[PDB]
Formats: structure tokens, C-alpha cells, sequence
């Protein structure tokens, strides 16, 4: 009907009780311009919106509201590839706007077809570290945390212009056979990083291949969180009608939690730990949700959502809660950045619990998993013996631990270490990894069945 | 910076393995240097 | 090693046969002493019948019984449940115990007593009356078998330790 | 008759709820979404509904059905795949053609086209019964027709009606009880409110171990059955691959998976994991699967599902506890529970004051474990039925001083730990003596004296290796090597060798299908005598390095172990390592003089 | 052991002949006290409690 | 008769405000259940009312309420005992009536009679690290700080079991003229501990020396914390009236704790650090009140709190605030039962503060104090010993140091070490000290004097 009243940049209509929950109403506003809000909660005899063009302008009687009658969904179509649009899918260039072939559902709540197959074929980003020790599987969803302080933007590039140049490596694996399609959504990020993401999708020549939505932070908030679920419903659309291996790179997480966070301000919804909401998990659920195979299984959709931690630590409330959700965690460092590295990958507390059950010999090979867990072992003691070196002296020593001191070094310039352009092969990554571990005895190994290493040892 | 959400629990082992060394330590070089003493009485001899 | 063990072990099996014999006992005397105790309230109820099923003895016994309540119920009318011979013997003195309330307290004479349709058992109760409020929020539990089970708790320490203490 | 007040997130709001209980079933809005009163504030209903809004409005009505949001326990349980609502995920697979609940629609609680076979009881006409008694038994799988059917927890009467073998519905009735007037006419499906703890004749102390099938988990504290666990985890050691791993591995006549609130790709993975692979029980046609019923709740459906998941899964060990079955509950992880706990906390808007997480927390954890134990079965025909709950806990914050593990260790008398420095070096399950403990130790050491082994002497010595060896290595660390005695070396030596056996092991032993006791403590038993002959040796006079040099082959052969399969003497015993034995006594002749 | 083969039975002829004696004295000083102890219960319940 | 709401534990029943404080009320179900709970508030046309059994299911309006008129009181007697109870002291028993002599408060007071007198006069565990090293003397509070790495649970009972078989030995020397009881209250306890704790004591035969309360974990927080109160009380009266030495066993304090942080969740009363009160003081106080010397003074009521640290942090809120109030603490730890000694309990940091306050002669020996220094110093320096002979090695170790270590494994292997149905008597433990000191000479024993000295070694 009209706002009674506004607490905070959460606007409070006073309204007659009709409206569906989630419903678009228009906000008529004297100044040429109509803006749209969604009641976020309905309540007795008044509903609480949040208004999805600006923040400002809302008067007590110069407000008039209609009701549209129908709650956002996103209208889809698989032609939505080769446009660039915004948070609300709107264009920025004139003229390509989403338009549809089917309406479907913003949350992704009624069609949810998942697969009840687990992750399957082989997957790789190109980048060695990456692929070998964390190996990526189709429906997996693994997450990217950074750490600021960090050319953590240069890293989620570098994995959005590696991915798809990919493809044509995995055909040759039989980890692919099907197109391979890009949905890409930023969220709060810089105007130079924006051009380089752009610039990325150029020269790849999978521009057509792919989706921008782009969201800035003099965007709101609810508009914010909005963007990832209309991406994200776009890709299941791609996953399942046309059974395709769908991408969804869905940067920055960081960004969607500060804007759940700045709601409840004023809803009855109240915020627990660390001023977070507890229905905070929640929202990051919706989000992951879309995500595993689908049915049809010859389509996924495989998500990468990029983190930076914007205190540095893992303790903190936005990568806690999401490492639980995940199976697993990939672990970029500052230490390595410092020192000169790129792309600086540390792999000690990086692990994925579903790695070895996914792959399997035809597009990896068997000691894939094995000579992984060797190299983990080895360059966890080679950092425990680096701090003891400083302490006491060289006095702690033993023969072992001078040969893990190397090892450290040794795996961190040459292995981790490669070109933005550059991408590599999984079996390469393996003759790599076994070079490595030539240095050592193999009396004192032990996380490899001794049948499996004589073969390719 | 460190770790704000119960780095604690990790903090207080890290300040009983410099205690424990402490303690070792000084008894460690006590002896050693009550030695070195009675060598040094022979040794001028 | 095994004598010592297997003895140990028939000198605890042992004290098992004490702590039997210790209970057994306990238990023995403790139940004759709960079973006296339900004849001293049993014969409570045989008396209480009797004075209830002789209504002119009963007359001012059942006056008292709804005046106690009304004294903690404090409403501006109440609801009275009895048995079916006490519902025509309230009738008859509904100005008696509206007259007597007004007397004894200092919240002024009930303005009605609402004689109910819903009537007790002497299949569950000796007798004695439900006073409650007119729109049921409180219910003052004035009846006689009610009334002898919550004395029970005052009244089992007072004999406990005549007889048994 | 209600009218819907507020909707605010998956919460929805009623007025004029009048008559109503805390826990009643209602169909909210015009929607029908199926849903529970959790609490209420005066005439207005807070209500946690488990299906999605996205189209709800205000003012629609709210209908009360007259009874409690219950769970339905009847046969078919085995062989199909349910959620935590307990839906089956199977028939909303062709139906809906949504493999996941889709919103709006509606589901029964169980199948009702099914046709079991009931055979009769152990009562005829004009019997008295009582509750938990066997009024029939179903023919429900081929590894197992022991789902007997009986008369609910808090029944009681006299059977008007016994209907005669045959073929019948699950919906068609079978049994009439009267006991005051009808009481209700019954079928093979029977309810059970899943927020009260389910009757039981009496419970007794557990006293029987279940071997888990990982020589490790028995070596230092065994499981029994009728138990509580935890295991630790942290979301990337590998916790899932031994959590799937003992289910297959651990033996019980029925076992109850209970994905809490998971990956999806975990929960996927375990539905077809185990039709493909076989029993140790000699299962056949999908062998695992005919054993199991299954629990599947991913995080990313509905919060109230993931509440109701825990409660509907302990029904469910419950249940079949009565009919005499021993049962693994296997309910991992049950940290997302508390996780669910906390966001209903702040969604009806309850005090959370247990560190920023739930007011109930810790007596709601306490509630679900007390419902776990070894019992009489119900019904007086006498049987023994057990529920052993192992529950993972994991992470909600901090390390272990997050609430759900403070609370739960308080609670919990096993304990067994994992560390996360030797999971990523890849040596987990990884248990350390410091970080783990068992209450049923002396019951247990003691059981299996009675079975053959000298079991309690082993236990002792394994944990004196273990525990000196934590000590010596802060010594290492600190001062260094330059001297550390004859003694001590040897100590951290043979710790290396029960490591790498025993705690290493998962896709690294070729046998761990299942270990029998009397092989692990084979094993064991000739690692603790090369660790008493080596010390001894070492006093007696001869070099350290003398000692190591002759003893040789026979360490190698310990070094090798793990393998090693019972190939060779008994069934569970195993002659390479009685070879051992007197081999080794062997080589502690030539190494002393 | 042949004391724990007869010390099992004998606890029932001592549980028993240890308190035969209290067994009849509690029966007999209720059935005096009886109808004294009853009067007070009655005046408490029929007046005012 | 309308019950308004529950919101969580904490349930609103409105009905009129002429009920006082802490009166029992019935909630009467259509169920045919009746439930009793206490006012927690009683408000003007409401009160708030936590239901003992339960706490929710009840209908809005099928319901009635009836106000009992009767505060809660423990029916005492000294005929009660040798029984199992319940948390509101009603027998699982299957046993007769509770039996009542005098209706005493558990609110936390009955009468509080307690004395201005000071500890003397040994009381006696029959645990030799305890008794001898740390006397405690009646009427001190001194509690048992373990933790869960321990198995608390165990021990507790160990300390009751053989408490009471120490008697017979102390009549004869003296010690002793009346009888001793226990008191064992057992808290929010699993099915298997509240069953062994009655196996051990008929074990022992002790059974009919005790009265065993067990509340269990599936029942309601309110009516955990109600338990030992109940417990308390029908001591105090054992202790005043028939004048009896009673040693109360409270486990566990923890969970308590618990309770007491978990009621809120409708109160405006805000909680403290780690989320447990700024009351949480006056919560213990409440327990502690009832411990000391009762008037009249042969008779007392001791009592031993058990604290279990759930993460093994003595920062923890809940021993730092009892550890002020109490006389000394006893510390037990992981370590040792990880060497497989059993009981546990490292005496380095375990003190008794009114140590010479409690022994004598006559349940003590004049001796008793002096060995108490020589024991606790040589311990502690044995220690220190085993980390130097890691080093060092056994061939270059000195000859001071070889004594401290000879001491420290026999010390805990022989004194600390007892069996689980092995009684120490406090004479016992004496003779055990003499053995193990007499590896020292006469010149390394020092804070002894050479009048016992000479009569022991």
C-alpha cells in the first residue's frame, strides 16, 4: 500500500493482507522512476521489503504500491550464453536482456532432479597442484580460499581463462565428451578485475560459451544475494535440458555473506555468533544446492565458489561454516607469495575426502592417489623441521629432515610454479610428482602399497 | 596475525613445550658445566 | 594367584547375600509399615461415607467444604459439582453459604451459585464438591477424597514418628 | 480453522490455533505443505514447516488434524531409501520425476502399494497381549525374515481378531484389540511419536563386544554393542571413507543410516556403493542394501527435515531393538545437527547461550544417547536386542572446545580419537591414548578372558608403548638426538610398527572386510614380545645396534603384517604369527650372546 | 564354596525370622492407634483444612 | 487452566496470580499424564512453570492446572535409606512409600547449622593418594578436578565403595564412636553408570550404608539440578539429629553447570563469560552451604564435589570460580592413566590446605605429617628426573637423580596403584611410604625428624 516507515536501508510498507511470500511489488516513487522490492517477510497487517533499485526516495504519503501478483523467478533460456547482463539480469549494453523459454524458480527448490550418482569423471583446472593432490570431479565442489594480501583476484582469473582451454585435455582423457559451458557471477568486486574478467572470456574465444552477471557494491545488498541464484538456476537449465558440462564460477563469497549480514537489522530475525546469522548456513545451502549430476547423467553442473578470508584466518565465520558443507578445501598461502610464487598453492591443510573414490584408471591412472599421499606425508615433516631449525639450531637435525628441508623447496619452485597461460597435462603432473620423491629411499615410504610403486617407480 | 576463534586450546601447548624445555635445559647445562669445572682443575695440572 | 582371585571374587558374592538379606529385611518391614498406613485411610473413607450418606449431619460439613474454597477462589460467581443428593441439599441453603462467604470474608456475597449438571461418582470420590470459576481458569479440588490425600502429606509425619519413631 | 499470520523464511505463523499442542501435524496454507507447531506464544502459533515457501500468503487457513507429527515404522523399510521426513525418495523418483522432495507436493509415509506375507503370532482368539509381544512376523528379505510385527509400545488388551496366514496389504487389516471398548483396529504399520523415547522392558548394562572389523578400533578400547562413540572429524581427513567403511565392515542384524545433514555427493555415494558390494553375512541380490534402512538428508533441503532426521533414525534402531534385532546406528555427523539447532535458535528467535549456539543444545544431544543401549526386548516372550550409537562429532567452531564436543564428551563413555597432523601425512584413523578412553574396558577385557585370550595383559603394555613414546618425542624435539637410551629407542621403534599395521589401514590393508579378536591380538602379542626380549636384551649386554641388526627378518615379517589374511591355522587364528613367536625367541638367543 | 552352595536359601530364613517379630508388632499397635489417629484425619477434613 | 505457551524449557501457563513461589502445580493432560512442575515466576495472571517429566505436548485448552498449596520439601527419614531413587527422591526401587519424619527445604537451606568451628578428625576415602597426602578431616570441601580423559565415573564410586569399609579399623583405633553413612547423588548419567554404581556398593556391602539418587539424562535440566539438593538435605538431618560422620559424593558438578546456563531463554537475566552465568558463584554457594561441622559437633557433613574439564582447561570458567571457595583441590591426570596406572592421581599439584588440621592419633599416627613433606618433595623431583634421564642417558645419569627416578616409578606403581576391590586403610599407606623412602639415606631425608626418622626408615 504505502511505507509506514524505514529502519535502516530496510523499508517497512504498512499493507492489507494479501500478498504471496516472496512477491514482487512495484514501489511508485515521484521522481519518473518505479522501483520493484520483494516482501521479505509478511507480516500482521504490514510486510517488510527491501527495495532492489536504490536506498533512498521512499516517502510516508507521496508512495503508492501495486502488487504484481507473482514472486521472482528467473526467466531462463540456453541463448542466455554470449550476453552480458547485471545482478538483475538486466543489460548494461542495451538490448540483451535474459528473456525465456521457461520460467523457473529463483531458489531451485521444485525441480531439484539431482542425481543419486557420485562425482565420477576427472575434472582439472590445468594447474598442477590443483589437479593432482585435491582432483577435481564433475558434481564435486571443492572450495577456492584465499587469503587477502594475495593476487587472490589474479588466481580466480586465471582458473576462469584456464577453464574450458581444458576441455579439449579431458576429451582426450574421456573425462569429457560434451560442450562445455561457462556461467560467470561477480558479486562486490573491483571495476580493473571486472575488464580482466571480460578480457579473460575474449581471448579464449568462449565469450558465446559464457554468461557475466556483474554486481558492484554501490548495487544493494538483497540484489547482491539475488545474483548467484539467478546464475545458478540458468546452469541446471543447461545441465539438464541439454545434458551439458556446465561451470558455474561464482566469485565472491565474501561479498554475499557481509549482505545477509547487514539484513536482520530490523528483521524479528534475530543474529547469533560473531554477529552472523544463524540461518547464515542456510543461505550458503540454497546456494550450493545447484550443484552434482544430474539426471540424464551425461550432464553436470561442477560449482567453484572463491573465498577470500578477509581476516586471513580459517577460524573465521565465512570459510568455517563452508568448509563443513564442502568435502574438502584448497589452501592458497601469502608465505608462498611472498618469497615470489605464482600461483602460490600451499597443499598441508588442502584435502579432498572424495578424491579417491571418484577417479580411477582411464582418464588418471592408479598411483594417481597413491603418489599424492606420499608427498603430503613428506612435505608436512620438511615444515615442521623448518620451524625447528630456527628455534634451536641445526642440533634437532636428522638425516631425514635435511632431505625434507630440500624436498620443501624443491616441490615449491619447480612443482606449484608455472605461467598464467601455461596448463598441464595429469599424467605429466605424475612423472613430475615420482622426481620429486626421487631423492628418497623407498624403504622409508610407506602411504604407497609396495606393489603399486615398483610399476611406476 | 593468528587465529581469533580458539587458537587457545593450540596456544597453551606451544607454551608448555617451551616450559618443558626450560627446565630440561638448565639441568642439561648444570651438568655440563659442573663437569667442564672438574676437567678444568686436571687439565691445568 | 587364581585361589586368591576366586576367593576374592565368592567373598564379594558374599556381601551380595548381606546386602540381600539387608534389603530383604528393609523392604519386609517398610511394606507392612505402608500397608498399615493404607487401613488407618482406608477406615477414613468407610467413616467419611457414612457421615456424607446422612445429609443433616452432612448440611454444615458441605457448607464449610464450598465456603474453604470460596475463600481462595475470589470470583464474583462459582460453580458448584456435587453428587446428585447435594445438589438439591446446596439449593436449599444457597443463602446460607452466599449469607455465610459475605460473613467470613471481606469480598462481598457471591452473587450466584451456579448449580452444575455434571455430577461425581462414588465410583471415585466419598462425596464433596468441585468449586471452580465461572469461566473455568481455576479450579479449587474441595472434595473429600482430594482433601484426605493432600492431608496425607502433613498428617504422615505426625504418625510416622508417634508409631514408628 | 487457523489463519496465517506472518511468513518469515520457512517459518510460518498462525493465529486461532486453539485446542492445539506443541508437537501436533498441521497442513499449513492453502499449499497443504505438511508441518509442526514447535512452540507458541499466546493464540499465535510459531510453526516450523517442513516444505518451502516461495508463494505462501498470509491468511490462509491452517488445519489441525488432532494428534502428534509421528513417524510411520512398518515393513519395506529394508531395501529403499527414505528421507528424514521418511518419504520414500524411490517412489518420488517416477512420480514427481523430481529425484529430490519437490515443493507443493505431498507424499504418505511409506509405500501403500506394497503386499507383504504374514504368518500368525504366538496368540490366538481371546488372548490377553501387551506391547512389544509378536503378533506376527513379515518375510521382508532373503538375508532376513526376522521383522516381527508386534503390538505397539503402550498397548494393551485382548485380540478380537487374529486373521490366518497369507498374502494382505499393509493398509488391509489384520488384528482387532479391544480393551476398553475398540481401542483402534491395527495393520501392519504402527506409529511412534519421534519426540518421546520408545518403551522398553528393562535396559541392562552392556557387557557383549561387537567387533567393528578395523583391528585398530578393538586394539585399544573395544566397541560393544549397546555403546556410545564419537569419532572426531574435520571436513577433509577422510572421516566420510571410514564412516561408510565400518558400516560395511561392523555386523548387526539390522543397521540404520542416518545422513544428518550432508553433501549429497556423501549420501549418493552409499546408495550405490553397497548394492554393488556384498555382506560378510552372505547376503544376495543388492546383499548390503537388503540389511540396511537408510536415512537421506542433504543440508541443502529443508532445515526442519534435518531436525526430524536424528529422531526418526533412533525410532527406527528403536524399533527393531523391540523385535529382539541388534542394531548399528551409524548417524554421522552429528554436529550438523547442532549446526540445524542453532539456525532454528535464531529463526523462531529462542536465547542461544551455550557460545553462541542453543539453549537445549546440550540436553537434546544428552536426550538422543540415552535412547542408545542394550536392552530386554520389548514384549515378554524375552529376547536380546541392543542399540549401539556410534556418533560422529565434529567441528563447529574450534577444535574440541566448540559446543557440541564439549557437550558430548560429558555424555559419551568411548571416545576415540583422530588427529589431524597424522590424517594429512594419510595415518587415520589415527588414535592417541591421551585423546581416547573407554568406560566398558574392564567388562570387556574380562569378556573376552572368557572367550580364550589373555586380552587384559596386552592392553596394558600397548598403552605403556604409546604413552612413553608422546613424552620422549617433546624430548626429541626440543633438545634433539644426541643421546636418547637403549631403552627409549626401542620403545619408539616397535610404536612405528603398530602405527604403520594397525592405525594406518583403510584401502591400505587387503583384508579389512572384517578382523576377527583372536588375529589382532595375535598381532599384537608377538609386537609386545620383540618389545620385552628387546629391552631385556639390552641390559643383559649386547649393542643396541647388534640387536637391531639380528632380529632382522623377524621385524621385517612384523612390518608385513598387515596384509596378511587368516590363511593359515584357525578361522580367526592365524599360524604366520604363532611361527613368529618361537622365531622370535630365536633371534633374542643369537643377538644376546 | 560349599558355604556359597548354602549360603543361598539361608537368606530368606534370616531375612524372614529377623523381622518376624517387627512384622507383628507393626500390625498390632496400628489396629490400637487406630480409630484415635483416624478421628483426627476426620476433623481436619470435614472442617476447614 | 489455559496453558499460553511454551517457549522452549520454559512453559506459560496463565492462570491468576494468588499462587505463591515455588509451589507445586499439576499440568492434567487428556492424555490421562499428569505432570508436576514448580513456579519458576509467578506474574500478574501468569506464572512460568518448567515441567519436571517433559516440557512440552500439552494442549492450549484440553488442559487443567490445580494448585497443590504445598512449597517442594524433601520427606526425610532415616528409614529411606539403602534404596535407589529418582531425581525427586521416589523410588525406581519398585520399593514402598518415601516415608517422611520431618519436611525439610531443599531450596538451599533447611535450618543451616554451620559451625564456627574448624576441621580436626581424619576421614578416611580408603584411597592412599588421597588419604595420606591430602588428610582430609570433616566438614572440608575438597573436590576432585578430572577430566573425561579420565574415567571419573569409576573412581567416584571407588571412593564411596571403600569409604565406609575403612570403619571397622577406625573404631578400634578410635576414631570413630557412631556410624558412618554416605550420600551418593549421580547427575544427567548414562544407563550403565547409574546401574554399576549399585552393583559395586552391593559388591562391597555397602549398599545398605548409603541411599544411591540417580536422575538420568533424558530427564529435564530442572529436575538434574533439584537432585543433590534433595541429596544435601537428608544428610543435614542424619547429621544433626542422630549425630553421624557423613561423607557426601556429588557427581557430576559439570553437568549441573549445565543446567544452570541452559535455564533462559524467556529471562532478561543475561549470562557471563564462556556463556555460563554471572551468578554462576552463587549457584555453587548453593551446594557448598550444606558442607561443614552441624551444631553439636561429632557428627558432620563432608562433602567432595567431582568437576570433570570437558577440554582440559583449568581457564575454564566452572573450576576457577569453585576453586577460590574450596580448601585445596585434587588434581587427576590423563597421563598417568595412560601409563596404565590406576588410580591416577598425579599429587603434584594436589594440596590440602588444613592438612595438619585433620590427623591425630587414633585414625592417624603423630608420624603422619612429617612423611606427607618427604613423599611429596622426593616425587616431584623424581619427575624432573625421568625427562633428564632421556637425555643424559642410564650410563651418565647422577646418582641423586637415579634415586628420584627409582622413587617415581615405584611411588606410582605400589602407592598410587591399588586394586579396585583393595581397601587402604590410612595405617596401611604408612607402611607402604617407609619402603619406598628408604632408598634415600638418612642424609637425603631430611624434612622428617631424626626422632622418626630413626624409628623409620
Amino acid at each position: 500500500n504505502t511505507v509506514s516507515g524505514v529502519n535502516g536501508p530496510l523499508v517497512i510498507l504498512e499493507k492489507v493482507k494479501f500478498p504471496r511470500y516472496n512477491e514482487i511489488v512495484n514501489l511508485t516513487l515521484p521522481d519518473g522512476t518505479v522501483r520493484q522490492g520483494q516482501v521479505l517477510e509478511i507480516r500482521g497487517d504490514r510486510a517488510i521489503v527491501q527495495v532492489f533499485e536504490g536506498t533512498s526516495g521512499i516517502d510516508v504519503k507521496k508512495t503508492t504500491v501495486e502488487f504484481t501478483g507473482e514472486s521472482l523467478r528467473i526467466p531462463v533460456s540456453e541463448d542466455m550464453l554470449g550476453r552480458i547482463f547485471d545482478g538483475s539480469g538486466r543489460p548494461i549494453d542495451n538490448g540483451p536482456k535474459v528473456f525465456a523459454e521457461d520460467y523457473l524458480d529463483i531458489n531451485g527448490s521444485p525441480i531439484n532432479p539431482y542425481a543419486r550418482i557420485y562425482p565420477e569423471e576427472m575434472i582439472s583446472t590445468g594447474v598442477s597442484a590443483i589437479d593432482t593432490m585435491n582432483s577435481i570431479a564433475r558434481g564435486q565442489k571443492i572450495p577456492i580460499f584465499s587469503a587477502s594480501g594475495l593476487p587472490h583476484n589474479e588466481i580466480a582469473a586465471q582458473i576462469c581463462r584456464q577453464a574450458g582451454l581444458v576441455r579439449p585435455t579431458k576429451d582426450v582423457h574421456d573425462g569429457h565428451e560434451e560442450n562445455f559451458s561457462i556461467v560467470f557471477a561477480a558479486m562486490g568486486v573491483n571495476l580493473e578485475t571486472a575488464r580482466f574478467f571480460k578480457q579473460d572470456f575474449e581471448e579464449n574465444g568462449s565469450l558465446e560459451r559464457t554468461s557475466l552477471f556483474l554486481n558492484l557494491a554501490n548495487d544493494p545488498t538483497i540484489e547482491r544475494i539475488i545474483t548467484p541464484r539467478l546464475a545458478l538456476t540458468t546452469a541446471e537449465y543447461l545441465a539438464y535440458q541439454t545434458e551439458r558440462h556446465v561451470l558455474t564460477i561464482l566469485t565472491d563469497m565474501s561479498s554475499y555473506a557481509d549482505a545477509l549480514r547487514e539484513v536482520s537489522a530490523a528483521r524479528e530475525e534475530v543474529p547469533g555468533r560473531r554477529g552472523y546469522p544463524g540461518y547464515m548456513y542456510t543461505d550458503l545451502s540454497t546456494i550450493y544446492e545447484r550443484a552434482g549430476r544430474v539426471e540424464g547423467r551425461n550432464g553436470s553442473i561442477t560449482q567453484i565458489p572463491i573465498l577470500t578470508m578477509p581476516n586471513d584466518d580459517i577460524t573465521h565465520p565465512i570459510p568455517d561454516l563452508t568448509g563443513y558443507i564442502t568435502e574438502g578445501q584448497i589452501f592458497v598461502d601469502r608465505q608462498l607469495h611472498n618469497k615470489g610464487i605464482y600461483p602460490p598453492i600451499n597443499v598441508l591443510p588442502s584435502l579432498s575426502r572424495l578424491m579417491k573414490s571418484a577417479i580411477g584408471e582411464g582418464m588418471t591412472r592408479k598411483d594417481h592417489g597413491d603418489v599424492s599421499n606420499q608427498l603430503y606425508a613428506k612435505y608436512a615433516i620438511g615444515k615442521d623441521a623448518a620451524a625447528m631449525k630456527a628455534v634451536v639450531g641445526e642440533e634437532a637435525l636428522s638425516i631425514e629432515d635435511k632431505l625434507s628441508l630440500e624436498f620443501l623447496e624443491k616441490f615449491e619452485k619447480t612443482f606449484i610454479t608455472q605461467g598464467a597461460y601455461e596448463d598441464r597435462t595429469v599424467f605429466e603432473s605424475l612423472d613430475q610428482a615420482w622426481s620429486l620423491l626421487r631423492i628418497y629411499p623407498k624403504e622409508m615410504l610407506n602411504r604407497i602399497s609396495p606393489k603399486i610403486l615398483d610399476e611406476f617407480y | 596475525v593468528f587465529p581469533t576463534r580458539m587458537t587457545l586450546g593450540l596456544m597453551k601447548t606451544k607454551l608448555k613445550g617451551a616450559n618443558q624445555g626450560y627446565s630440561l635445559l638448565k639441568r642439561k647445562s648444570e651438568a655440563l658445566t659442573k663437569r667442564f669445572r672438574d676437567i678444568t682443575k686436571r687439565i691445568d695440572d | 594367584g587364581n585361589f586368591k582371585s576366586k576367593l576374592k571374587k565368592a567373598m564379594l558374592s558374599q556381601q551380595i547375600t548381606k546386602s540381600t538379606i539387608a534389603n530383604k529385611m528393609r523392604l519386609k518391614v517398610l511394606s507392612a509399615r505402608e500397608q498399615s498406613l493404607d487401613g488407618i485411610f482406608e477406615e477414613t473413607k468407610e467413616k467419611l461415607s457414612g457421615i456424607a450418606n446422612n445429609r443433616d449431619e452432612y448440611k454444615p460439613i458441605l457448607q464449610s467444604l464450598i465456603v474453604e474454597a470460596l475463600l481462595k477462589l475470589l470470583e464474583p460467581k462459582a460453580i458448584v459439582k456435587a453428587l446428585e443428593r447435594d445438589v438439591d441439599l446446596i439449593e436449599s441453603m444457597k443463602d446460607d453459604i452466599m449469607r455465610e462467604y459475605g460473613e467470613k470474608a471481606q469480598r462481598a456475597p457471591l452473587e450466584e451459585i451456579v448449580i452444575s449438571n455434571d455430577y461425581l461418582n462414588k465410583d471415585l470420590v466419598s462425596g464433596g464438591v468441585v468449586v471452580s470459576n465461572a469461566s473455568d481458569k481455576i479450579e479449587i479440588n474441595n472434595t473429600l477424597e482430594e482433601r484426605l490425600k493432600l492431608l496425607s502429606e502433613e498428617a504422615l509425619p505426625a504418625i510416622r514418628l508417634e508409631l514408628y519413631g | 480453522y487457523g489463519a496465517i499470520y506472518s511468513v518469515s523464511g520457512p517459518v510460518v505463523i498462525a493465529e486461532n490455533m486453539i485446542g492445539c499442542a506443541m508437537y501436533e501435524l498441521v497442513k499449513v496454507g492453502h499449499d497443504n505443505l505438511v508441518g509442526e507447531v514447535i512452540r507458541i506464544d499466546g493464540d499465535k502459533a510459531t510453526i516450523q514447516v517442513y516444505e518451502e515457501t516461495a508463494g505462501l500468503t498470509v491468511g490462509d487457513p491452517v488445519l489441525r488434524t488432532g494428534k502428534p507429527l509421528s513417524v510411520e515404522l512398518g515393513p519395506g523399510l529394508m531395501e529403499t531409501i527414505y528421507d528424514g521426513i521418511q518419504r520414500p525418495l524411490k517412489a518420488i523418483k517416477e512420480e514427481s520425476q523430481s529425484i529430490y522432495i519437490p515443493r507443493g507436493i505431498d507424499t504418505p509415509a511409506l509405500d501403500r502399494t506394497i503386499k507383504w506375507q504374514f504368518t500368525p503370532g504366538k496368540f490366538q482368539v481371546g488372548d490377553h497381549i501387551s506391547g512389544g509381544d509378536i503378533y506376527g512376523s513379515v518375510f521382508e528379505n532373503s538375508l532376513i525374515s526376522s521383522h516381527k510385527i508386534l503390538l505397539p509400545p503402550r498397548s494393551r488388551g485382548t485380540i478380537t481378531w487374529i486373521a490366518p496366514a497369507g498374502e494382505y496389504t499393509l493398509d488391509e487389516k489384520i488384528l482387532e484389540v479391544e480393551f476398553d471398548g475398540k481401542k483402534s483396529d491395527f495393520t501392519l504399520y504402527h506409529t511412534w511419536p519421534v519426540r518421546v523415547p520408545r518403551p522398553v522392558t528393562e535396559k541392562l548394562s552392556a557387557d557383549y563386544p561387537l567387533l567393528t572389523g578395523q583391528r585398530v578400533l578393538d586394539a585399544l578400547f573395544p566397541c560393544v554393542q549397546g555403546g556410545t562413540t564419537c569419532i572426531p572429524g574435520a571436513f577433509g581427513c577422510g572421516k566420510t571413507v571410514i564412516s561408510q567403511s565400518l558400516s560395511k565392515y561392523s555386523n548387526s542384524d539390522a543397521i540404520i543410516y542416518v545422513g544428518c545433514g550432508e553433501r549429497g555427493n556423501e549420501m549418493a555415494e552409499v546408495l550405490m556403493e553397497f548394492p554393488e558390494l556384498y555382506t560378510e553375512m552372505s547376503g544376495t541380490k543388492e546383499p548390503i542394501m537388503k540389511r540396511t534402512t537408510l536415512v537421506a538428508n542433504t543440508s541443502n533441503m529443508p532445515v526442519a527435515a534435518r531436525e526430524a532426521s536424528i529422531y526418526t533414525g533412533i525410532t527406527l534402531a528403536e524399533y527393531f531393538r523391540d523385535q529382539g534385532k541388534n542394531v548399528s546406528m551409524i548417524a554421522d555427523s552429528s554436529s550438523r545437527w547442532a549446526e540445524a539447532l542453532r539456525e532454528i535458535s535464531g529463526r523462531l528467535g529462542e536465547m542461544p547461550a551455550d557460545q553462541g549456539f542453543p539453549a537445549y543444545l546440550g540436553a537434546k544431544l544428552a536426550s538422543f544417547y540415552e535412547r542408545a543401549g542394550k536392552a530386554v526386548a520389548l514384549g515378554s516372550p524375552d529376547r536380546t536386542g541392543s542399540v549401539s550409537i556410534v556418533a560422529a562429532v565434529s567441528p563447529a567452531g574450534g577444535d574440541f572446545s566448540d559446543p557440541v564436543t564439549t557437550a558430548t564428551l560429558g555424555i559419551t563413555q568411548v571416545f576415540w580419537g583422530l588427529d589431524k597432523k597424522l590424517a594429512q601425512r594419510k595415518h587415520f584413523p589415527s588414535i592417541n591414548t591421551s585423546v581416547s578412553y573407554s568406560k566398558y574396558t574392564n567388562v570387556l577385557n574380562k569378556f573376552y578372558d572368557s572367550n580364550y585370550p589373555e586380552f587384559p595383559v596386552l592392553r596394558d603394555r600397548m598403552k605403556e608403548i604409546l604413552s612413553n613414546a608422546e613424552e620422549l618425542e617433546q624430548v626429541v624435539q626440543l633438545v634433539g638426538k644426541s643421546a636418547l637410551s637403549d631403552s627409549d629407542k626401542i620403545t619408539l621403534d616397535v610404536a612405528t610398527l603398530i602405527k604403520e599395521d594397525f592405525l594406518q589401514q583403510n584401502g591400505y590393508s587387503t583384508y579389512d572386510a572384517f578382523c576377527p579378536i583372536w588375529k589382532t591380538f595375535d598381532m599384537m602379542r608377538a609386537f609386545i614380545s620383540y618389545h620385552d626380549e628387546a629391552q631385556k636384551a639390552v641390559a643383559n649386554g649386547a649393542n643396541w645396534s647388534k640387536l637391531a641388526d639380528s632380529t632382522g627378518d623377524v621385524k621385517h615379517a612384523v612390518s608385513s603384517s598387515k596384509f596378511f589374511e587368516p590363511s593359515r591355522g584357525e578361522k580367526e587364528v592365524h599360524g604366520e604369527f604363532e611361527k613368529l613367536l618361537s622365531t622370535m625367541q630365536e633371534r633374542f638367543a643369537e643377538s644376546t650372546d | 564354596e560349599q558355604k556359597n552352595a548354602g549360603g543361598v536359601g539361608e537368606l530368606e530364613k534370616k531375612a524372614e525370622a529377623g523381622v518376624q517379630g517387627e512384622l507383628a508388632e507393626i500390625k498390632k499397635i496400628a489396629e490400637k492407634k487406630k480409630d484415635d489417629v483416624v478421628k483426627i484425619l476426620i476433623e481436619t477434613v470435614i472442617k476447614p483444612s
